[PDB]
């Protein structure tokens, strides 16, 4: 459990935008898995076809 | 064991962009200009990432 | 008659032997255009990357996407086989007799 905070916080901002960065960084890589996904569907239906 | 030779000291890792941005990481073993990822130990010992 | 039955029988059997060969050629054919597509949308990213306002961190993000193609890439070459030739595995020759 978080404890209460007894003194004010120091360059808040960067701590943010490190957690921004995380986040983003992870949306990337899922943006570029789906596209992986989509590619190995579409090789998958022409090796079904074949 | 590694061999690696020089002073073994303790760091934390603040990195900048070309905008001017600045972040800060966890904590990490500076050998001359090398770095090794380090973990901390639960007593405030600290060792290194493998 | 026999000798002419014979060339029939043979010609015939060639008959498979070739369409065997087509579909393998349409197997690795299909490969090769999804291969292709991969590659081009890597150049896309590619000039992409040129853009100097990038910072590091949209670098990395645009690098993430170019190694997961790459990665993608690698798969389908290695996972790709006809009734088990690993035919985007290795420099190969393959018979087809069709006399």
């Amino acid at each position: 459990l978080a404890e209460a905070a007894a003194t004010t916080t120091e360059n808040p901002l960067q701590k943010i935008d490190a957690a921004l960065a995380q986040v983003d960084t992870l949306r990337s890589d899922l943006g570029a898995v789906q596209n992986r996904f989509n590619s190995a569907i579409t090789n998958l239906g022409n090796t079904v076809n074949n | 064991a590694a061999g690696v030779t020089g002073t073994a000291s303790v760091v934390k890792m603040s990195y900048t962009d070309n905008n001017g941005k600045t972040i800060d990481g966890g904590l990490a073993v500076k050998v001359g200009d090398d770095y090794y990822s380090a973990t901390q130990n639960k007593d405030g010992s600290i060792s290194i990432n493998t | 008659a026999n000798r002419f039955t014979a060339n029939i029988k043979g010609l015939t059997q060639a008959s498979r032997n070739a369409n065997d060969g087509i579909s393998i050629a349409q197997t690795t054919e299909g490969a090769l255009n999804e291969i292709n597509n991969n590659l081009q949308r890597v150049r896309e990213l590619a000039v992409q990357s040129a853009n100097s306002t990038n910072s590091q961190s949209d670098l990395d993000s645009i690098q993430a996407e170019i190694t997961q193609r790459l990665n993608e890439i690698d798969r389908v070459s290695g996972q790709t086989q006809f009734n088990g030739v690993k035919v985007l595995a290795q420099d190969n020759t393959l018979t087809i007799q069709v006399g």
